[PDB]
RNA sequence: GGGCGUAAAGCGCGCGUAGGCGGUUUUUUAAGUCUGAUGUGAAAGCCCACGGCUCAACCGUGGAGGGUCAUUGGAAACUGGA
RNA sequence: GGCGACUUUCUGGUCUGUAACUGACGCUGAUGUGCGAAAGCGUGGGGAUCAAACAGGAUUAGAUACCCUGGUAGUCCACGCCGUAAACGAUGAGUGCUAAGUGUUAGGGGGCCCCUUAGUGCUGCAGCUAACGCAUUAAGCACUCCGCCUGGGGAGU
RNA sequence: GCAUGGUUGUCGUCAGCUCGUGUCGUGAGAUGUUGGGUUAAGUCCCGCAACGAGCGCAACCCUUAAGCUUAGUUGCCAU
RNA sequence: GGAGGUGACACAUGAUAUA
RNA sequence: UACAA
C-alpha cells in the first residue's frame, strides 16, 4: 500500500548506494557486490553499522561502512579492519581498500533505531516503551518528526497487529523531503516482529 | 506534595465507517493528606496518557476539607445526580469505613476515621463528585460562630 | 452615558443600577472610583497554544495580515471568571462583574 | 429510608359518606406531651467489673439494661376537650 | 367525555368590582353514587352521504389487502343498555411561597399608555432532572388527604 | 496466510481521517472538521470556543508541447 | 432562524456461536 | 474459525 520511502526517492535525491558501470559482467559484479553486502552484515552485526557503500575501480573495491561504533569496526591500533580487509580479499580476488566514517547521532539513523528496537524487543521488553522512548531521544536532537511501528505477536498475543507512534512531520509524499527509514526483524519465542522507522531530519 | 490514585480505567469505543475506535478514560483523585483533595479525568489511547491528564486535571479543582482532630465536623449527605454518599464522624480508633471511591477521596483528604455508606449510584464518576459534594459543605464551628455573630462557645 | 437599552429587554438585577431605562449616574460616579477585533477562543485559558502563534506573529503575509487583525464579550468573561472591571449596561449580567460600572 | 411527564406507577371525570387533616386570639382543662416519686418488669442469658478453673471455653459473684406497664405529685408551649 | 347556522323557552357554572352579611361553616375522600368518545346491543322509526362484511374489476409468485366500481349492518332520531379509549398535559386534588420578558381572552382602576384581577400561549433565571426537559398554568420550595408502583414473560390470563 | 515478518490487491486519487491544548457535557461524546460562498480537492476566503498541528489534496520528481545558451560526432545539409 | 396548528407499477428472503 | 445444510 506505502512505497517503500527509500525506493521512491532512490536517483532522484537519494544517492545509489553502488557506484559502479559495467555492461557485460554487470551480473557477476552485483553478485559480488551482495556477497560483500552479506559478509558485512554477518561479520558486524555487533558494531552498529547504518549502510555500505561500494565503488569499483580498476580491479580496486572501495567499501564506506558507515557506522555508528567506529571503534569497534577499526579496532584497536586499526586491528580489525585489518582482519576484515584480509577476510574480503579473499571473497573477492581483487583489492579491496575500507574506509569507515562514524555516525554521529546513532538516534537520529532510521537502521540504527529500528535493530536497537529489534533486540529489545527479542529481550522482552515493552514494544510501546521502546517506541517511546526512541521517538523522545529523536526528538529531543532536533528531529523534524520520526514514526515506528512494531507489527506481529505483541507481547506473544495470538492475534497479531500493529502498534505505531509518531511525532513531528514525516511527509511519505513530498518528493524533496529525505526521508530516512529501515525495516528490521526481532526474533520473538512467538515469531517474527517486524520494525519500520520513519526518520525526517530537513 | 500531592499523591494521586487510579480510581478507574475504562476503555470507551466511538464507531466510525470502518471498525470502532477505542480510548481509554482515566478518572484519578488527588490529594495531599492534608485537608486538600481533588479528582480530575482524561482521555486517551494510551492508559499511561489518560492517567497524566486525568492528574493535571485534577489539580485545578482542588477543595479544602474541614477537619477536626482528624474528623469531619459533622454529619452530611453529599449528593450529585443518582450519587448519594453519606459520611458520618467517627472516633479516632475507627478507621475510613468506605465502600469504593469514596476511601480515595477521604484519604487523600487525611480522613483516617469516617463512617461512610453509599446511597446511590455506584458509577464512579458520580460517586466521587458526590463525595466531594458532601466535603464542600462541611462547615467548621469557627466559620458559623463567625456568621451567626456569637462566639465559638455560645453556639452550645 | 446613562440611557441603557429598552424596557422589554432590560435584566431585573439592573433594578438598583436603573419608555425605555436611565442609567444610575449617582451610582456610576460613585463606582467609577472604585472601579477591537473578535476575541479568540482560549485567548487567556489557552495562552500555552495562543502565544506560540503570538510568538510566530513576532517572526506567511497572509497569515500576518490575518495575525495583525486578531493579535458580546462572553467568551472573554468566562476565560477569567473561571480564572477566579467594566461596562455593564442593563441587557448585561452584572453578577459575573468584579467592579461594574452601571453606566451606559 | 424510595417513588409515580417519557423508566413500573395519577382512578376517564364528578358528587359525596366514614375517616384523616385543618386559619387568628383570650380563658379553661389536662386525654396526648413533658418532668419527678413509688411499685413491678423472676432466675438464667446479653453487656461491664471482679473472682475460680495452669490459660481459654466455662463457672460464680456484683452491677447495668430491657415497659407502648401501672399508681401518684407537678408543668402548660404544642395536639386534643370546653 | 365534549360543545360551532340562526330564533325562542327552560336551566348549570365561571369571572370582575364592592365589603351588606354569616363567622372556619374548610380541604381531601375508602366504601358509595353518578356522568362518561367511538364501536356495539335491544325496541321502534328513519335512511341522503359514507361505509365494516360482501360482490365484481385490477395488481401480484400468491393479494383473503392497499387502488377502482358497487354495497349491507352501521353512520341519524327516541327510549333503555353497555362503561371502555394513546378517556393524554401519558403530569390527582387543595393551599401558600419563589427573577424576568412577551402575545392573547374577559374585566377593573388611573393618567393610547401605567397599574391590577382571572384565564390562555411562547421564551427564559433560581431550583429540579438520568437526560430530554419543567420552570408563578413547575416537573421548584413546602404542608394535608386520596389513588397507584416494587424486574421481564406467563397475564390483565 | 485463522499464529507471523515482508510484499500485494480492493473500496480508491474517494477527499477525507485524526491529534495536542483549550472549552462545553455527570457521561459516552462534542467542538475544531459546522455555517455563507468557492474549488478537481478539509482548495481558499469570511464568520465562529476555538487556537494550532499532523497524515491526506496540491506543490516538489519523470515525460510531452515553445524558445535561448553551451556542444557539432557516429547527427544535420542552406549557400 | 427555531417551534406549534393547517393543508398535501412493482422490489420476497438471507441458519449457530464466535466479530 | 468451528459448525449447520
Ligand atoms: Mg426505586
Ligand atoms: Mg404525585
Ligand atoms: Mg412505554
Ligand atoms: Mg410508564
Ligand atoms: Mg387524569
Ligand atoms: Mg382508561
Ligand atoms: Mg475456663
Ligand atoms: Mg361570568
Ligand atoms: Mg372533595
Ligand atoms: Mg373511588
Ligand atoms: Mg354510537
Ligand atoms: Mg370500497
Ligand atoms: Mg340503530
Ligand atoms: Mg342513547
Ligand atoms: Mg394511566
Ligand atoms: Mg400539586
Ligand atoms: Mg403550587
Ligand atoms: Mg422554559
Ligand atoms: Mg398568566
Ligand atoms: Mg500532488
Amino acid at each position: 500500500q506505502k512505497i517503500n520511502p527509500i525506493g521512491l526517492r532512490v536517483g532522484i535525491i537519494r544517492d545509489w548506494e553502488a557506484k559502479w558501470y559495467a555492461e557485460k559482467d554487470f551480473a557477476s559484479l552485483l553478485h559480488e557486490d551482495l556477497k560483500i553486502r552479506k559478509f558485512i552484515d554477518n561479520e558486524l552485526k555487533e558494531a552498529s553499522v547504518s549502510h555500505v557503500e561500494i565503488e569499483r575501480a580498476a580491479n580496486r573495491i572501495n567499501i564506506a561502512i558507515h557506522t555508528g561504533k567506529p571503534g569497534m569496526v577499526i579496532g584497536k591500533g586499526g586491528s580489525e579492519i585489518e582482519k576484515l580487509r584480509n577476510k574480503l580479499n579473499a571473497l573477492t580476488d581483487k583489492k579491496v581498500h575500507i574506509n569507515v566514517i562514524e555516525i554521529k547521532k546513532v538516534d537520529l539513523d532510521a537502521r540504527l533505531v529500528a535493530e536497537n528496537i529489534a533486540r529489545q524487543l527479542e529481550n522482552r521488553a515493552s514494544f510501546r516503551r521502546v517506541q517511546k522512548q526512541a521517538i523522545t531521544r529523536a526528538m529531543k536532537l532536533g528531529a523534524k518528526g520520526i514514526k515506528t511501528q512494531v507489527s506481529g505477536r505483541l507481547g506473544g498475543a495470538d492475534i497479531a497487529r500493529a502498534e505505531q507512534y509518531s511525532e513531528g512531520t514525516v511527509p511519505l509524499h513530498t518528493l524533496r523531503a529525505d526521508i530516512d527509514y529501515a525495516h528490521a526483524e526481532a526474533d520473538t519465542t512467538y515469531g517474527k516482529l517486524g520494525v519500520k522507522v520513519w526518520i525526517y531530519r530537513g | 506534595e500531592f499523591e494521586e490514585r487510579v480510581v478507574t480505567i475504562n476503555r470507551v469505543a466511538k464507531v466510525v465507517k470502518g471498525g470502532r475506535r477505542f480510548r481509554f478514560t482515566a478518572l484519578v483523585v488527588v490529594g495531599d493528606k492534608n485537608g486538600r483533595v481533588g479528582f480530575g479525568t482524561g482521555k486517551a489511547q494510551e492508559v499511561p496518557e489518560a492517567i497524566k491528564k486525568a492528574v493535571e486535571a485534577a489539580k485545578k479543582d482542588l477543595v479544602v476539607v474541614p477537619r477536626v482532630e482528624g474528623t469531619t465536623p459533622h454529619t452530611i449527605t453529599g449528593r450529585y445526580g443518582s450519587g448519594s454518599v453519606f459520611m458520618k464522624p467517627a472516633a479516632p480508633g475507627t478507621g475510613v469505613i468506605a465502600g469504593g471511591p469514596v476511601r480515595a477521596v477521604l484519604e487523600l483528604a487525611g480522613i483516617t476515621d469516617i463512617l461512610s455508606k453509599s446511597l446511590g449510584s455506584n458509577t464512579p464518576i458520580n460517586m466521587v463528585r458526590a463525595t466531594i459534594d458532601g466535603l464542600q459543605n462541611l462547615k467548621n464551628a469557627e466559620d458559623v460562630a463567625k456568621l451567626r455573630g456569637k462566639t465559638v462557645e455560645e453556639l452550645y | 452615558v446613562h440611557f441603557g437599552h429598552q424596557t422589554r429587554r432590560w435584566n431585573p438585577k439592573m433594578k438598583k443600577y436603573i419608555g425605555i431605562y436611565i442609567i444610575d449616574l449617582q451610582k456610576t460616579v460613585k463606582k467609577v472610583d472604585e472601579a477591537n477585533q473578535r476575541w479568540l477562543g482560549g485567548l487567556l485559558t489557552n495562552y500555552k497554544t495562543i502565544s506560540k502563534r503570538i510568538k510566530r506573529i513576532s517572526e506567511l503575509k497572509k497569515e500576518y495580515d490575518r495575525l495583525i487583525k486578531f493579535l458580546k464579550e462572553r467568551n472573554a468573561i468566562a476565560e477569567a471568571r473561571k480564572l477566579n472591571v467594566g461596562i455593564v449596561d442593563t441587557n448585561c449580567d452584572p453578577d459575573e462583574i468584579d467592579y461594574v460600572i452601571p453606566a451606559n
